[PDB]
DNA sequence: CGTTTTATTTTTTTTTTTAAA
């Protein structure tokens, strides 16, 4: 439960991206990775771009749910969201921070994007204080992933399960109620 | 040897009142060898919280505030009912009081307020609540940078 | 929909929305979106803006906007619901219902200034508070049984001539058949609020003039008398015309108001470092005569005797029973003697080291609107926690001297003008200070410095005069103790470098802790009924040493401060 | 828990899957510094009875983590070990618990957690 | 008749009437064979939120027309059950039994029956209104009938107007009357309780028949309502509450024929004068056994067709500083029985000349300090100063203890049978007997039997006493402390 | 009275928060010297035939227990309170740099110092390898540079350095030419705005 | 064979009256 707990996490992914030099002073580094070459675009994990946009050495454009329509999409598409939605990788709350920290110096429309997203995540939250306004009864046996995303739940983490506990002391007598 | 707690002299030391039903012998810290059967007896309570609950020595008894008088309508009155600081170990008396006292009726009460909270904190965005009430403060405050440097 | 400008439409049609929607930069927190969230954390049902952020996007809303917010205001109200109550649920699965709103905006001028030209129009000044009213009532609709439609109104006419008991066939029903029905109706607040101006724009050889003002929903119960504003609202009217032509209408509203934080001072309304101040020096037992150089922290006086003071400002203890009596913790100290000593600037400081007013005699001392008669009260208004110190008891009319003898001794209050008795108290006291007859040469004396009664010399314990002793020694000393005190004005700073007899505010609140805690007490232990009656100083040192008690004569310290007292009345 | 966790380790002599030398080494460094240290505490007259490595002192007992479940296993409703409610499991949703019920699957990792 | 929920609302206190709370405890014969016939049931909510909490929230959010219907459902209750009390066919309203200041009513609880508590003032005018109309035919010899209706009572109004004749044809058309009933109505505003204070905003109430003045102007109550606004502001606002029970707080008793029980047993205890003097003022030698009769008033005495004779008692003593700080333990637990400012006027007995205050008034501010007091008494200080020009206005009260002046304001005479109370000041001190007894005070001895003793108090400190005035005085102001909070019991002794 | 007095021990700490001059060993000492002394309260009729064990000794020898109780759980976290803040310094150092006082170090106190500095030791020996190297967790993440240029700070102080160096005085302007190896230790006690 | 009715408050100077050590 941390800001970079998830970004030991998350920039783990890999996608598709451009370098603009080939394969280094080595040649490649052994691993699910291939060498590189300029104008021929490489996937690899997202903790190197840092190492390349900062550096000033190359490009990259995203994935496809990182982008307007199908987003644009989504927005309604979760309208059946009385469980959960359609989860664009799980983690596009994370990777479009430091996407959209130094990409978008030379990325189209970085806003829409913001605004949409911004537009989609407390309002799935707001879900996630309602849903729990139909939560009563001792319910442990009742609960909800089905379409949960990844950045979330943290924000809910520590609080109730350690009140949940000590309520969970009384969540065999005679007619009176024992915990 | 416990569930710890920060006032181990104010832990089991709240204090009633209960009568008696028979004789008594030499209480020591008090103005004592024979007392009364039913008296306002002072009675913090560390020794009888394993001091033979069915046996003829006291009876059902409550303070009162702890008895329905106020909290079975305080469970009517679980609207918007303050609690302040008052009486304080309010969530946890019954942790130990409830049959003790055994008067059978008011398990239901202490839940009855507490659950609540499964819809008091929506709008959140005693002794014991302190903590967690930092917490749900601390976390939303971190993650605050849980989205960036901020 | 006549958009080619004005446009009913534009702002919630998409403009002021989106730029709500637009507020928005990188690390996800620059937002005037949040903000509301953050106020339903209790549903305050507001928020907070600028008048220089429209202008970060543009230069062609500001003009438009300022002119007739009027309008621009209640299109700002709609795009507010019409955008938040998305909020509510992402999809369409929670929902009480909506609610009310509001929006606060925010160069300053002044009143002489104002006028014809600045009319509809949004302005920024500052002043100061005067007084003002309750909150009664305002609605925006409600509708009648004739036609049983909501009222719906422009401004926060009277139905005319169609009826609406009326499709019966022909049976007709003119001339307003309109029991308004308020059961259907909303709810407003009011206020009513009130200015003045400066102390600087020239209300000397002139008149200060001043104007009343108006307020709406949840700005009321924000601001009391005696501070000290600035404010934003408009240039409006209510009257009509063309009185021997047209004489009409001043008066503003509100609009997001800014008050000030003046300094210091204001501990009133609205640290554990501090604590550590605080009990370090108390650590060392080295108080009670420290401090007695220190209630007069830079000039002379009451040197050796201001040890005495150290029972009466922390006080005894009102220490109740289960009998009838409520005791007198209330206990009172005096002073008395000729002027020349600083005797008038001394407790002039003493209002600025807890809460008091200070003047003596006849300056405090026994409305043409909505026909209720108004009783500001007495003399605990102050005073109830707060204590006084003042001069001339019989330099004052004896119509208002009967209180005192029901204030002092008992706080036996009652009312009498109209029929309803005011049972008030209170935990306060008096000092007195004197310009009576003749001084040492009287005390040592008998009883005749007050020429009307024997009861005072009654219900209070230390008599502490003061004189202008002629001693050729200290002659030369408090003829060099006047220049440069007075002269170059400068006592100000090193004084605060004492141990402890420094730091007025720190002060102020050392001791409003220190009483402040509980009903300390003592212990198990020439010598008469009265000086004993001292007994509640018996309980002061507990306070004083901090300590839950004491024994009789360790604290008979300050029977070598009445003992002094007692040569006044010795035989 | 340098507590009671001894009282496991004198049940089974946990394997290298489950314990591991070093974390019993630890016995000896706690019983070392709390008695030594407790010699000067209260030991001049030290208890008549309960004079050991005391009765009463427990960290946690409590297997009652209350914990969310990873969903990554059979979508069908595996039902499986847990002393609550179990019907209706998936590879996506879940029934809430603690700790004391499922230590099964996490001992065999057929379940995971989040 | 709107939306047709309401016979369905009628219903849910209908099927209030079935079982052991209803069939044993509640109505029936629990007024009536009491036989008050008041219309107004209490009302406990918790109940009613029990059975129906849907119905717990229709009055809640609308309490406009929650009044018909229960009316209607006990009409039908108390009309399908007793036939005696159902001649009364009206509205025959309840109890309804939030509390905020009067400063917070704060555009809302509109529509909500909820509670404050406040001081009872401007107590005022009353004056009935009317219901209906039994309007006759002389010719034809129908009694027919026009009801009525005011916001006041429920939303809507009749065409509120004249009472009507020649409406038909022309006919003989005239009232009837004795039958066209109506309404006894009040008026008043409330206050805060002043203590809270930091202008104290008040509020504006009004009330009905069997609501009508349970207190008076310097008392104080709890008192719950509903909110309406009736005015049309710009098309000002100015609103009230209403709809309304009663409660009070400033009284003093769980004593059915139980507590008689208890205060007969101990009875025999024959020197309760031990016990009862000894009981309120602990915390002061000495008295208290003689204080007796100023709080018992006195006794009651009437000749057959002819006069009476005054009964209480009247007495003041003593050595300057225990006098201020005593004449207590009664003052604050007698019922009603109040002492005055020492040196006062304007209202011991007087009209005190001062038109400028209404523009007008003869009586407008003629009354007195002790008929506040009426079966009561007083005590003061002061008295060894006071003025002499109402000595007179005395001289009348302990020889008779009627008031009787007519400084043509008018030719007075009202009831008293009250005690007072004096003051004391040795205007030369230690003198009681070397000297005299009497003028070493300053004062006068016309006053005989006036008060109903001559009566001494003294000291002086001394050598033998020294210690013994140091151990006692001291022994109290440590039995003063517990053991013997800020202070617990003290015990011992 | 019994032990109410650990309320007290929380204003022992008060400039010591993060800001630490220096911290006292104190309210302890008579605490201390009453509970032996009071043992004879616990002794009193302690396997007495007073009263041969029947009622009147049962419920104070609870309290008895219960003096006892309150007891030994405070002076568990009359040093384990210390311990937990001594545990982030002492895991921003190992044995780099101690206490800066050492001074309110309840005299055997090193018992559990050193034994807790030593519970790592188990760590240590698998940690860095298996046979262990005591390893950087704490200090000094710059991806590493150069070794020898001087330094900056933000005025550390205790100036506990063990660490190799001629004299740096390890505070703001510790500078001297210092290479990597002296330069180790410390970073967030009042240090590293910058190099 | 139609289309309209209705509110005022505070201060003066005289002649009355009334206040304190
Ligand atoms: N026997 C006693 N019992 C109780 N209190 C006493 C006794 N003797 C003296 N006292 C205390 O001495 C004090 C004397 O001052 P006190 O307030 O009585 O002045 P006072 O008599 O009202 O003065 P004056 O009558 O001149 O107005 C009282 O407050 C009282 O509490
Ligand atoms: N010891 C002193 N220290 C400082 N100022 C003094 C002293 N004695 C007299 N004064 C002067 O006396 C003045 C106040 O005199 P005051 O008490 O008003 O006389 P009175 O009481 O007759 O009015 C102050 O301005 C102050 O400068």
């Amino acid at each position: 439960m941390d800001p970079s707990i998830i970004e030991f996490i998350g920039e783990k992914c890999m996608i598709s991206i451009i370098p603009n030099f080939s394969n280094e002073p080595l040649h490649l580094i052994y691993g699910p990775v291939g060498p590189f070459r300029a104008g021929f675009p490489v996937f690899v994990p997202l903790w190197m771009a840092t190492h390349l946009r900062k550096q000033q050495k190359c490009r990259i454009v995203p994935p496809e749910w990182m982008d307007m329509d199908i987003l644009e999409e989504i927005k309604e598409e979760e309208k059946r969201s009385k469980f959960f939605t359609k989860m664009p990788c799980e983690h596009y709350m994370v990777v479009a921070q430091l996407v959209m920290s130094t990409a978008p110096d030379d990325v189209p429309r970085c806003e829409e994007l913001r605004t949409v997203i911004k537009d989609i995540f407390d309002i799935r939250e707001s879900k996630l204080r309602t849903s729990i306004d139909a939560f009563i009864k001792g319910e442990g046996t009742y609960a909800k992933l089905d379409n949960l995303t990844l950045l979330e739940i943290h924000s809910v983490r520590p609080i109730l399960p350690y009140s949940l506990d000590h309520i969970a002391r009384y969540q065999q007598r005679d007619t009176s109620m024992l915990s | 040897p416990n569930y710890y707690s920060i006032e181990d002299i104010f832990v089991t030391q709240e204090k009633v009142e209960c009568r008696v039903n028979t004789k008594l012998q030499r209480m020591g810290f008090l103005d004592s060898d024979d007392l009364e059967p039913g008296r306002t007896v002072n009675l913090p309570l560390w020794y009888i919280k394993e001091l033979k609950v069915n046996n003829a020595y006291f009876t059902v008894a409550v303070p009162d505030i702890y008895r329905n008088v106020h909290k079975a309508v305080c469970e009517a009155e679980t609207t918007h009912i303050e609690l302040g600081r008052l009486h304080p170990y309010f969530y946890e008396f019954g942790r130990y009081l409830t049959p003790y006292d055994r008067n059978h009726v008011i398990g239901r009460i202490i839940f009855e307020t507490l659950r609540q909270r499964v819809r008091h904190l929506l709008d959140i965005s005693d002794n014991i609540e302190a903590k967690l009430h930092e917490a749900g403060v601390r976390t939303n405050s971190q993650y605050i940078e849980w989205l960036q440097m901020t | 929909n006549q958009q080619d400008a004005q446009i009913n439409l534009q702002a919630v049609k998409k403009k002021y929305k989106e730029f709500i929607r637009t507020f928005n930069e990188e690390n996800f927190f620059y937002k005037y979106r949040d903000t509301l969230k953050r106020n339903y954390l209790n549903g305050r049902y507001f928020l907070e803006i600028e008048m220089e952020d429209l202008v970060g996007f543009d230069e062609t809303l500001a003009d438009k906007l300022n002119k007739q917010p009027t309008e621009h205001l209640e299109i700002f109200e709609e795009a507010a619901r019409e955008v938040a109550d998305e909020i509510t649920a992402p999809r369409p699965e929670h929902e009480e219902h909506m609610h009310d709103i509001q929006i606060l905006l925010s160069n300053p001028t002044n009143i002489r200034q104002l006028k014809s030209d600045c009319v509809s129009k949004l302005v920024k000044i500052a002043g100061i508070i005067v007084a003002a009213s309750g909150i009664s009532a305002k609605a925006t609709r409600m509708s009648i049984q004739c036609l049983s439609c909501s009222t719906v109104i422009p401004n926060l006419y009277a139905l005319p001539r169609k009826c609406n008991t009326e499709q019966a066939g022909r049976p007709k029903c003119p001339l307003d058949p309109f029991f308004i029905m308020p059961d259907k109706c909303k709810c407003v607040d009011f206020q009513t609020l009130k200015l003045q101006e400066l102390p600087d724009f020239v209300p000397q050889g002139e008149i200060p003039r001043h104007l009343q003002l108006f307020c709406d929903r949840s700005l009321c119960e924000r601001v009391v008398p005696g501070n000290r504003v600035l404010i934003q609202g408009i240039y409006s009217i209510r009257k009509v015309g063309k009185a021997v032509v047209g004489v009409r209408a001043p008066y503003m509203r509100v609009v997001g108001i800014t008050v000030d934080s003046e300094g210091a001072g204001a501990i009133s309304r609205y640290t554990s470092d501090e604590e550590e101040h605080f009990r370090r020096m108390a650590a060392s037992g080295d108080i009670y005569e420290r401090l007695s150089q220190s209630l007069a922290p830079s000039i002379f006086g009451s040197r050796d005797i201001k040890k005495a003071i150290t029972c009466m400002l922390f006080g005894g203890s009102r220490k109740r029973l289960p009998d009838g009596l409520c005791r007198r913790g209330d206990i009172n100290v005096l002073l008395l003697g000729d002027p020349g000593t600083a005797k008038s600037q001394l407790l002039k400081f003493v209002e600025k080291v807890p809460i008091a007013v200070y003047t003596s005699g006849k300056g405090s001392s026994t409305d043409p609107q909505t026909r209720n008669f108004v009783m500001e009260g007495g003399a605990m208004v102050l005073a109830d926690g707060g204590v006084v110190c003042i001069d001339e008891f019989d330099k004052m009319r004896e119509d208002d001297r009967v209180a005192i003898h029901e204030a002092m001794e008992q706080q036996t209050i009652s009312i009498a003008k109209a029929g309803i008795t005011t049972t008030l108290n209170s935990r306060c006291s008096v000092l007195a200070a004197a310009n009576s007859i003749f001084g040492r040469w009287d005390d040592t004396k008998g009883e005749e410095n007050i020429d009307f009664m024997p009861t005072i010399l009654s219900r209070f314990d230390m008599i502490f005069i003061v004189k202008d002793i002629h001693d050729e020694s200290r002659d030369i000393t408090l003829a060099k103790h006047i220049i440069n005190v007075h002269l170059s004005s400068n006592k100000s700073a090193p004084s605060e470098p004492a141990e402890g007899e420094i730091s007025l505010s720190t002060f102020k609140k050392y001791i409003h802790y220190c009483r402040t805690h509980c009903g300390p007490r003592l212990s198990e232990a020439p010598i008469t009924v009265r000086q004993l009656e001292v007994i509640r100083i018996s309980e002061s040192l507990a306070k004083i040493r901090l300590q839950p008690f004491a024994t009789d004569e360790h604290v008979n310290e300050a029977l070598r401060l009445f003992q002094v007292s007692t040569l006044d009345a010795a035989m | 828990f340098t507590q009671h966790i001894l009282n496991q380790e004198e049940s089974r002599e946990p394997d290298d899957k489950r314990l591991s030398p070093e974390e019993t080494k630890f016995a000896q460094e706690f019983a070392s510094n709390v008695d030594e240290y407790f010699h000067k505490v209260a030991t001049q007259y030290m208890p008549n009875q309960q004079r050991g490595e005391a009765e009463q002192r427990i960290v946690t007992p409590n297997l009652m983590s209350h914990v969310f479940l990873k969903a990554n296993v059979a979508v069908p409703a595996v039902i499986v070990g847990v002393d609550d409610e179990e019907v209706d499991m998936a590879a996506g949703s879940q029934h809430i618990i603690p700790y004391q019920l499922v230590a099964d699957l996490i001992q065999n990792n057929q379940a995971q957690l989040i | 008749e709107g939306e047709q929920f309401i016979k369905d609302i009628q219903r849910e206190y209908v099927d209030f009437l079935d079982d052991e709370e209803d069939q044993g405890i509640y109505a029936g014969h629990v007024k009536d064979m009491i036989a008050e016939k008041s219309k107004r049931l209490i009302v406990n909510v918790n109940d009613l939120k029990r059975k129906n909490p849907q119905r717990a929230l229709g009055l809640l959010s609308n309490a406009a027309d929650e009044q018909l219907a229960f009316g209607r459902a006990l009409k039908e209750y108390a009309s399908t059950v007793d036939p005696g009390y159902a001649k009364m066919h009206e509205d025959l309203f309840v109890g309804f039994e939030r509390h905020v200041t009067p400063r917070s009513l704060t555009s809302i609880y509109l529509g909500n029956m909820v509670c404050v508590e406040g001081i009872v003032t401007k107590v005022s005018l009353i004056r009935p209104k009317v219901v209906r109309s039994v309007h006759y035919c002389p010719n034809t010899r129908k009694v027919m009938e026009r009801k009525y209706t005011d916001l006041t009572s429920f939303e809507a109004v009749p065409s509120g107007a004249a009472y009507p004749t020649k409406d038909e044809d022309g006919n003989l058309l005239e009232t009837e009357y004795g039958l066209s009933v109506y309404k006894d109505h009040q008026t008043l505003t409330i206050q805060e309780m002043p203590e809270k204070a930091p202008l104290p905003r008040s509020v504006d109430i009004v009330c009905d028949d069997d609501l009508v003045d349970r207190c008076k102007p310097g008392d104080r109550v709890q008192i719950v309502g509903s909110y309406r606004c009736l005015p049309g502001k710009r098309g000002t606002f100015r609103t009230v509450l209403l709809a309304n029970n009663i409660s009070l707080l400033s009284k003093e008793l769980d004593i059915s024929r139980e507590d008689i029980m208890l205060c007969k047993k101990l009875a025999k205890n024959n020197d309760i004068f031990e016990l009862l003097s000894k009981s309120l003022a602990p915390s002061i030698g000495h008295v208290k056994q003689a204080i007796l009769c100023l709080l018992l008033g006195g006794v009651e005495k009437i000749l057959p067709n002819g006069t009476r004779l005054r009964g209480d008692i009247n007495v003041l003593l003593g050595d300057p500083s225990a006098k201020s700080q005593l004449l207590r333990y009664v003052l604050n637990t007698a019922p009603r029985a109040i002492p005055t400012t020492g040196r006062g006027s304007s209202g011991v007995g007087l009209t005190a000349a001062v038109t400028t205050d209404q523009e007008t008034g003869e009586r407008r501010l003629e009354a007195g300090a002790m008929v506040l007091a009426d079966r009561g008494v007083v005590c003061i200080d002061e008295f060894d100063k006071m003025s002499d020009i109402d000595r007179t206005a005395i001289h009348e009260v302990m020889e008779q203890g009627r008031v009787t002046i007519s400084k043509a304001g008018i030719h007075a005479s009202l009831n008293a049978r009250c005690s007072v109370l004096a003051a004391a000041n040795p205007v030369y001190g230690r003198y009681d007997q070397y000297k005299t007894p009497m003028e070493n005070i300053g004062l006068q001895d016309s006053l005989l039997s006036r008060f109903d003793l001559l009566f001494v108090m003294l000291d002086v400190i001394d050598s033998d006493v020294d210690q013994m005035i140091s151990d006692h005085v001291v022994r109290m102001h440590r039995y003063r402390n517990p053991k013997e909070y800020e202070k617990y019991d003290a015990l011992l002794h | 009275m019994f032990g109410e007095k650990a309320f007290d021990l929380l204003k022992e700490l008060e400039r010591s928060s993060q800001t630490i001059p220096a911290f006292d060993d104190d309210g302890v000492r008579q605490v201390l010297e009453e509970i032996k002394a009071i043992f004879e309260e616990n002794v009193a009729q302690a396997s007495s035939y007073n009263a041969s064990g029947d009622r009147s000794l049962w419920p104070l020898l609870n309290f008895r227990h219960a003096a006892l109780q309150r007891n030994k759980r405070c002076l568990l976290a009359y040093l384990y309170e210390r311990c937990r803040r001594i545990k982030a310094l002492r895991w921003e150092f190992g044995p780099i740099i101690p206490g800066d006082i050492k001074q309110a170090l309840c005299e055997p106190e090193v018992t559990f110092f050193n034994n807790y500095s030593k519970s790592l030791a188990a760590y240590m020996c698998s940690a860095g390898y298996n046979q262990g190297l005591p390893i950087d967790l704490t200090n000094n993440l710059r991806p590493p540079k150069s070794l020898y240029i001087e330094v900056r700070c933000m005025e550390d102080y205790g100036k506990f350095e063990l660490d190799d160096g001629e004299v740096i005085h390890l505070k703001k302007n510790s500078q001297h030419y210092l290479p990597r190896a002296q330069v180790e230790s410390l970073v967030r006690q009042g240090i590293l705005h910058h190099i």
